DNA sequence: TAATTCCCCCCCTTCGGTGCTTTGCACCGAAGGGGGGGA
């Protein structure tokens, strides 16, 4: 039936009238199902027949309902959505099974015909009119309007979520020792009661829901483990993901690569060691989503490793608030990191990866800090607290990094774990000039019109070298001059430049960059033994 | 007093809510249930398209929680100084924010004061509330209680027309020239007077000068380090020539070579030291323009800051030394420095400054709420490039 | 063809803003596209 809950008042934007879009020609097999569904809904009173007093119209269509022989009826409300007032969404995330706790009794429930059990605002019903075209040809068409929440409207989900919360609140008030997770119309109920006393509480909840016009059919009422919930399989002592199937083909297109990357990203939440960078690099520069992409050798190796990782049964465990949260981080190379969150050794609560590249130039310390921050934020949403970190970096390295850095940075309570490869800085700049070494006053200028430039130097001993350049900007000749100084010198060298841009790049101690000149300079800096950089105004 | 109306052409706040920890969620739920029970806030639905963030802070030495709302976007869209508070021995700040929770808010305007409380692990969709009374944090809220405010502390004001009181947001700054044991007694009398009817030292503030290095022997590198400082300082102080110190920097020489100073260069150096020991002339406060505050990290728990309205025209320069989280926590020290600078700026001029924080965005948004202990929130932006050699200050 | 809405995540691409002086080069940050998952 229809809930006696109050309706949410809605309105149109000022100056907008309403849609008048005509209906596109529908197929016969869809038309018959639409007619049957509409007849049933009109019998139950969810839609109302409309006449020649309503000038609005909006096309309708239908799709298939998951693993069922039923149909889902939808309306293309794009114009009405354009002219409809703005809402504020109340759903802020998705519950995770790793955030659950161990309960002695569990039940999963689903509400049948969720949207069609919530009334729609009376003054807004005239804008929801639609027409069901005749089979082939016969009558002009039967015109209806909606009395309940339609599927396809921009305001329906928030209204339904608020109404469901309002309905559920009184029951949760009187039973504070029963855990209820609600997502849209899906309900997960957990308790520490005996099974016999758990069934009675479930029946009382079902009666309370029915009193408000919401039905819970026995088809989607789960009573025995394992339980299917939000794409996961829940067992009494462990949880896992529902089976993930990877496409197995010999010719790959851009769309197939996109879907495979998405599936691997989804699977990387419980399977440890998933890497997608080599597969993801193939998406750069391609345009059409049907173009055959020849797989490289660095991507085939990644695919072969990920395929072997997913051949083993992997499960998680539930949260225990009486213990500690431990997150351990490992480095995989090429700016990729993995992490595991657990409470007891060799029993993971969850796993994850981090491979974002932020900035033109960076080192290993900054990426580790970014990964720590991301893990901290994720652990606050799921568990509400920050874990203890196990980082592969020496305490002396972090101490000497954060004290000399010009920004402010911090890492929460952590301890060092000796698992190679470790995080370290590859070179350091002298704080004082080196006595008994060449000075290498360098310079470089360019012309902005011809886009031509030069970069040279001179030393105290008397050596000079000038190298003309081409197709370079003004702030590239300075880097070229610094590279020239680093090349034609010994192991210990002073350098005096005229540019703050190059000095600011170099002083951050990068080890990777998107520029080949900076990458050359990084290797030349690692090669040397003692380097000092000084700036002088022009 | 019927606040009415936003700024012409503006719409309203539409800011999302950041996640919180379990203790903060529990405290917020406990506070909001009691607040709703007394008619201060009311539950709303999704048809209200406005939102502002909220969180909670534990005040020092109180062992209780306070709820804070980020009413920063509402303030800029809303339509419609004692120059003796800086010269005062002891100044105290008192919380008078609890007074606003008796004056109701206009029916037309309360839709803009909407906020959402999240849940741990997203077990339930968020719960929304809107204010029925004047909220704590909005700029137009004290400007309504002000007419009623001009009459509460009058039986304490005309008695002793020496104490200077000034109100910003929810805070009352009260200052006198009494002893630390008698100023406290007068503040206690004011507390009693407030109860029945329903420690800063500004004189210890000084600027931070620019000091030129003093040495007996000067190398080529040392001279190069000095000319680079004088060239930058010539922007703030017009009249510095620095044309003889660069004459002995001609030619290619080893950085560790000792250059004897010419007497002409010595005279120039002494005169430029003399023109650096005086305050800058030609800088005034424009009440219409905004204030900008820059912070630089110096290491070993030392920070420097500059407050100015126009580039190279500094209104104040200062240095902050650490006291909590000693060389262990950096976000804590930066947060404390920001709070201190904001407090100093409210006592003078009157407008809170806009901060150029020397931090990354994500770490700040992650960790700044764990140490904040004020009731106002200044607007800020983050810098990314290295500022300079940073030895100017 | 084939058609809808809301939420979370990842990865790639464009354009606007800033600001250093270089007046347009270099760097960064949002919004949009594709894909995964949920109802
Ligand atoms: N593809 C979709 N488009 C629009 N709304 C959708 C879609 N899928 C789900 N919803 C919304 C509307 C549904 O009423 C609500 C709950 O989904 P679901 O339980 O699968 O369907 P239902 O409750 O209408 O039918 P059933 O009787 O099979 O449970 O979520
Ligand atoms: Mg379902
Ligand atoms: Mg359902």
């Amino acid at each position: 039936p229809i809930s006696p809950i109050e309706t949410v008042p809605v309105k149109l934007k000022p100056g907008m009238d309403g849609p008048k879009v005509k209906q596109w020609p529908l197929t016969e097999e869809k038309i018959k199902a639409l007619v049957e569904i509409c007849t049933e809904m009109e019998k139950e009173g969810k839609i109302s027949k409309i006449g020649p007093e309503n000038p609005y119209n909006t096309p309708v269509f239908a799709i298939k309902k998951k693993d069922s022989t039923k149909w889902r009826k939808l309306v293309d409300f794009r114009e009405l959505n354009k002219r409809t007032q703005d809402f504020w969404e109340v759903q802020l995330g998705i519950p995770h099974p790793a955030g659950l706790k161990k309960k002695k009794s569990v039940t999963v429930l689903d509400v049948g015909d969720a949207y069609f059990s919530v009334p729609l605002d009376e003054d807004f019903r005239k804008y929801t009119a639609f027409t069901i075209p005749s089979i082939n040809n016969e009558t002009p068409g039967i015109r209806y309007q909606y009395n309940v929440l339609p599927q396809g409207w921009k305001g329906s989900p928030a209204i339904f979520q608020s109404s469901m919360t309002k309905i559920l609140e009184p029951f949760k008030k009187q039973n504070p020792d029963i855990v209820i997770y609600q997502y849209m119309d899906d309900l997960y109920v957990g308790s520490d009661l005996e099974i016999g006393q758990h069934r009675t509480k479930i029946e009382e909840l079902r009666q309370h829901l029915l009193r408000w016009g919401l039905t819970t059919p026995d088809k989607k009422h789960q009573k025995e483990p394992p339980f299917l919930w939000m794409g996961y399989e829940l067992h009494p002592d462990k949880w896992t993901v529902q089976p993930i199937v990877l496409p197995e083909k010999d010719s790959w297109t851009v769309n197939d690569i996109c879907k495979l990357v998405g599936k691997l990203n989804w699977a990387s939440q419980i399977y440890p060691g998933i890497k997608v960078r080599q597969l993801s690099k193939l998406l750069r520069g391609t345009k059409a989503l049907t173009e055959v992409i020849p797989l490289t050798e660095e991507a085939e190796l990644e695919l072969a490793e990920n395929r072997e990782i997913l051949k083993e049964p992997v499960h998680g465990v539930y949260y225990d608030p009486s213990k500690d949260l431990i997150a351990e981080i490992q480095k995989q190379g090429q700016g990729q990191w993995t992490y595991q969150i657990y409470q007891e050794p060799f029993k993971n609560l969850k796993t994850g990866k981090y491979a974002r590249m932020r900035g033109a130039h960076t080192n290993d310390v900054k990426q580790l800090t970014e990964a720590v921050q991301k893990i901290t934020t994720e652990s606050i949403v799921i568990w509400g607290k920050t874990p203890k970190f196990k980082l592969p970096i020496q305490k002396e390295t972090w101490e000497t990094w954060w004290t000399e850095y010009w920004q402010a940075t911090w890492i929460p309570e952590w301890e060092f774990v000796n698992t190679p490869p470790l995080v370290k800085l590859w070179y350091q700049l002298e704080k004082e000039p080196i006595v008994g070494a060449e000075t290498f006053y360098v310079d470089g200028a360019a012309n902005r019109e011809t886009k031509l430039g030069k970069a040279g130097y001179v030393t105290n001993k008397g050596r000079q070298k000038v190298v003309p350049l081409t197709n370079t900007t003004n702030q590239k000749t300075e880097l070229q001059a610094i590279y020239l100084a680093l090349q034609d010198s010994g192991l210990e060298v002073n350098i005096v430049t005229n540019s703050q841009y190059a000095l600011g790049i170099i002083q951050a101690q990068p080890d990777k960059s998107e520029s080949e000149l900076v990458n050359q300079i990084i290797e030349q800096l690692i090669k040397k033994e003692k380097v000092y950089l000084a700036w002088v105004p022009a | 007093t019927v606040p009415v109306k936003l700024k012409p052409g503006m719409d309203g706040p539409k800011v999302k809510q950041w996640p919180l920890t379990e203790e903060k969620i529990k405290a917020l739920v406990e506070i909001c249930t009691e607040m709703e029970k007394e008619g201060k806030i009311s539950k709303i639905g999704p048809e209200n398209p406005y939102n502002t963030p909220v969180f909670a802070i534990k005040k020092k030495d109180s062992t209780k929680w306070r709820k804070l709302v980020d009413f920063r976007e509402l303030n800029k869209r809303t339509q419609d100084h004692p120059a003796g508070l800086k010269k005062k021995k002891s100044v105290t700040v008192l919380d008078v924010g609890d007074a606003y929770f008796s004056v109701p808010l206009d029916e037309d305007f309360r839709k803009y004061t909407a906020f959402t409380i999240p849940s741990i692990n997203n077990e339930t969709p968020g719960i929304r509330y809107q204010y029925n009374v004047l909220p704590q944090g909005w700029k137009g809220s004290p400007a309504i209680f002000q007419s009623s405010m001009t009459k509460i502390l009058e039986p304490f004001k005309k008695q002793n027309p020496d104490i200077v009181i000034y109100q910003y947001m929810d805070d009352l700054y009260v200052g006198s020239d009494l002893e630390i044991g008698q100023h406290r007694t007068k503040i206690e009398e004011l507390r009693q007077h407030l109860l029945r009817w329903g420690e800063l030292h500004p004189d210890k503030w000084t600027v931070q000068p620019i000091v030129l290095p003093e040495k007996d022997s000067w190398t080529v590198n040392d001279i190069q380090k000095l000319v680079g400082k004088l060239n930058w300082a010539s922007q703030i102080y017009p009249g510095i020539k620095v044309r003889q110190l660069c004459k002995l920097l001609r030619g290619t020489k080893a950085l560790t070579e000792v250059i004897p100073l010419t007497e002409e260069a010595e005279l120039e150096l002494a005169e430029n030291r003399e023109i650096l020991k005086e305050p800058v002339h030609g800088v005034y406060y424009d009440p219409s323009k905004d204030l900008i505050a820059e912070i630089q990290k110096q290491g070993q728990g030392q920070w420097t800051y500059q407050i100015y309205q126009e580039p190279f025209k500094n209104l104040k320069t200062g240095k902050y030394a650490r006291m909590r989280g000693a060389h262990t926590n950096d976000v804590k020290q930066l947060t404390e420095a920001v709070q201190k600078i904001t407090t100093e700026s409210i006592v003078i001029w009157g407008k809170t400054p806009k901060f150029k924080l020397p931090i990354q965005k994500e770490t700040w948004e992650t960790w700044w709420t764990e140490y904040w202990q004020a009731t106002w929130i200044p607007e800020w932006e983050f810098v990314n490039t290295p500022p300079l050699v940073k030895l100017w200050y």
